[PDB]
């Protein structure tokens, strides 16, 4: 059970004005 | 006289027309100079202090870009979707209502006026994959006469004789893979193929400046990875869609994937968050597909074929497979002949030995250096291997020779010759320069080995029958 | 006195110019003072309450920046994507229509006007690491002459004699590796080559410091690793694009990777994370691929030669593998001469015997101290290395010596001298102080070694044929 790091993936957001 | 502009909206019988200006639509009369019949929908017009149309020009050339979604039944309206997924209905311009308006195309639009002025081909695939054509040819590759024949056949013969292929109903292969130890000529073969394809396309058609090389799509390994969740899959689909569109019966499309180790990794078995379980199935579905992709060949180059997913290597998807191995004595001689051209300056003593015979002296040098490199002597003992039971096996430098190190040897020999010229003043290249280059190269490269078992180690273990358990350098 | 401003858009033959001002496009007449012929698209102009163009000006310098997406066929326009994924077609101004505006360049633009002007990325932060150029040159490095000769031949020589290399058809080396035990002086050469390059750029091109420093990049190691997937590879691609842009076949760009093992591995040694499995193929493609770096040199420094991936440690990528060995007696003398400068204060006791001859006294002191530290006496015994064979070997403190240790000894001697002058009031470094510092240092670095250390004992174990099983400190 070796500890492992992570890399996340962003999700686009919808913003107006 | 300062006069503002506006955009025409519609034409009426009363010689009064709607003009969008200052962010609003106003019904304005036209000057007697301009003709109402000559006006066209979406054409930019001129205003003045009295807000009277005086001069009419052309359609708008700048603005936002929105992909065309659906043309309405009347044909004068089109529904499109914006960058942030906003659905808007616009009126097509006169030129839009040769070029064919099709769903999914991009259009130049202005939100305030709500008109589409032109269709702009995105051609996003032309970006990030095009490169300047390398000058390497097939004649610059030595020691490979069988593999080059295979790849040359698989690339040209279905297109050299199409009638004979259709007579036997033989489809051209759509998967070519090149694998072997590092620095053995895979990228060299890829560059030669790209150069040959570019020259052939420039011969067949015009536009030699550009697009002639558009048929070769070079993609680096991690170049397609993207931060967002679905952007990479969409990029894969778009690249394959363009490859399908660009392909023709007589024009091949070669999508080359460099460093096949990164992408196409075996699904799962990733400790970090390099999620391949989404990207790899996309590639498999695009290459195989519910419908067979036509006139496309994908070429992949890698030095680690073990980490590649079994599904992508399945025959039919990547059926044509080519292995490039370590050069032998004859291949080393061929490579040296490729690099040691007759045009290279030679020392006066070497020419005097053969009475100025350039080719004889060059081939004598090549034979001597090749014999020295591959000779089994105590000084050339590179590594010592102990198997599970095995024996004390001795690997020499001939077991690790490659075209790259031959090129490096020639380069450092030329550097030594330049140093001798600067220090002594006698131009030329000596055989002793080659021998010193060889010994220096081996001395610099004898620090490579590490306690790991790549494909060459696996081959050696299979040949001996016992697994590799110890390796040591023969420093003294 | 109150005068407005606007942006030029296009010119006509009617002595009229289109100007964008106050959020609207107008056509205006130029004053007789200004000539419309010299005007260029995108230039900023001055207006007035009478709405007349009176004077041209430089282009806009600030605003939003938008990554370039593609270049249109006409060449006067290009598609650019905004920050929130909005795409617009914008004209290209005069300065962009120097280096080609290649796709992937965040261009400075005004969305309302619809024109481009400039660009840049985050890789410049690497140039910010070397804000101060080190003042150490080759004259400050001692004990290494062959290594300095090789590093000068790899970098300075190809650009010093372009014609000779062109005649011999020889290209500058693509990469250089420096490897050796810790503290042996790798970073010293790494910063000396940067200082020399800065001096060359200052003296040749221009006296500006920023441009001179711009030709050296300092990676610092794991600075490339990022949180999100596919961003580190993009950073590497940007770094190499920046490197290829500055090259001009006569100006080298040196990208220095420090601690090569941090980000490069054998693609299987990664246990917790496997980011290197994706990072390595990207760099391999960048270094050598279909399109290759013509005039870029990559210098890497590491303490673990074997742990680097075999693909990187290949001829054609890392051509010369310079090895820096631990200093011998002559190297120790050279380092002490480089540190024990003639101008240091010296006690009158030392000068009494040598009639005040500072240089001779310092040389004699250096020889005495190097003889003291390089002595095979029972007081210098450090460790007992055993093997399975049983050939027990006694190691001395001289074996585990480096320039860093010599510098530390000199610093300790200076501290002792300053304490003596503070307590007693007689200045001057004494010979006995150096001997005391040596024995104190060898006492302080005594209980360092752990149970097993693969640092430098692997080479000795391979030399003896057997592996180390026990080591003990032999003190008292
Ligand atoms: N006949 C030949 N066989 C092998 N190598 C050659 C030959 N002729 C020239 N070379 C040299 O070998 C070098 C490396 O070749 P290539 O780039 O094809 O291998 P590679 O794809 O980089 O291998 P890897 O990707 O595993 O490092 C080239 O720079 C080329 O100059
Ligand atoms: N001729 C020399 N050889 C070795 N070291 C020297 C020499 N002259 C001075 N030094 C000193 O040695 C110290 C260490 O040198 P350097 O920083 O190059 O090693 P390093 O690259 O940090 O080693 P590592 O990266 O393995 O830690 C420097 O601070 C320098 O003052
Ligand atoms: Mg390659
Ligand atoms: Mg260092």
């Amino acid at each position: 059970g070796s500890m492992a790091q992570e890399q996340t993936k962003r999700g686009g957001g919808g913003g107006d004005d | 006289p300062p006069s503002g502009y506006g955009v025409l909206l519609a034409t009426h019988d009363d010689d009064t027309v709607d003009v969008f200006t200052s962010g609003r639509k106003m019904r304005l009369t036209c000057s007697p100079n301009i003709d109402a019949a000559s006006l066209k929908k979406g054409q930019t017009v001129r205003l003045n202090e009295a807000l009277t149309v005086v001069e009419a020009g052309t359609f708008e050339a700048v603005g936002e870009i929105s992909t065309l979604r659906e043309i309405l039944a009347d044909g004068h309206r089109a529904l499109v979707v914006g960058h942030a997924d906003e659905e808007r209905v616009v009126w097509l311009a006169d030129p839009l209502i040769p070029r064919k308006l099709r769903p999914g195309d991009s259009l130049l639009v202005d939100t305030k006026a709500g008109y589409a002025f032109e269709r702009i081909p995105k051609a996003e695939v032309e970006d990030l994959v095009l490169e300047e054509v390398p000058d390497v040819s097939y004649a610059d590759i030595g020691g490979l006469s069988r593999q080059i024949e295979q790849i040359r056949d698989a690339v040209e013969l279905p297109f050299l004789h199409k009638e004979l292929y259709r007579e036997y109903s033989l489809r051209p292969p759509k998967g070519v893979l090149l694998y072997g130890p590092p620095g053995c000529g895979k990228t060299l073969i890829a560059k030669a193929v790209a150069n040959s394809l570019a020259k052939k396309m420039a011969e067949v058609r015009g536009d030699d400046a550009h697009e002639a090389k558009s048929y070769f799509l070079n993609i680096k390994g991690p170049e397609l990875l993207n931060k967002f969740v679905g952007e990479t899959e969409r990029h894969i689909r778009l690249i394959f869609q363009r490859a399908r569109e660009k392909a023709s019966e007589g024009t091949p499309v070669i999508v080359f994937f460099d460093e096949m180790d990164s992408i196409f990794r075996t699904r799962g078995t990733g400790v970090s968050s390099d999620v391949e379980t989404t990207v790899v199935p996309q590639l498999l579905s695009e290459i195989d597909g519910v419908e067979g992709l036509e006139n496309v060949i994908v070429i992949g180059a890698s030095n680690r074929e073990d980490m590649i997913d079994p599904a992508i290597l399945r025959p039919g998807r990547l059926d044509v497979k080519i292995k490039i191995e370590r050069p032998d004595a004859e291949a080393a001689q061929d490579i040296y002949s490729k690099y040691l051209t007759e045009f290279l300056p030679v020392h006066a003593d070497d020419l005097a030995e053969f009475d100025g015979d350039r080719s004889a002296c060059i081939k004598a040098m090549i034979e001597k250096v090749v014999d020295r490199m591959y000779a089994e002597i105590d000084d050339n003992r590179f590594l010592e291997v102990t198997y599970a039971n095995g024996d004390k096996e001795v690997m020499y430098f001939k077991d690790f020779n490659s075209g790259a190190m031959i090129q490096n040897v020639v380069d450092r020999a030329k550097k030594n010759a330049i140093k001798s010229v600067l220090e002594t003043g006698q131009p030329g290249l000596r055989i002793q320069h080659l021998l010193d280059s060889i010994v220096d190269e081996f001395a610099e490269n004898e620090d490579l080995p590490n306690t790991t078992n790549p494909d060459d180690w696996a081959r050696i273990s299979g040949k001996k029958g016992e697994r590799i358990v110890y390796i040591r350098t023969l420093v003294t």
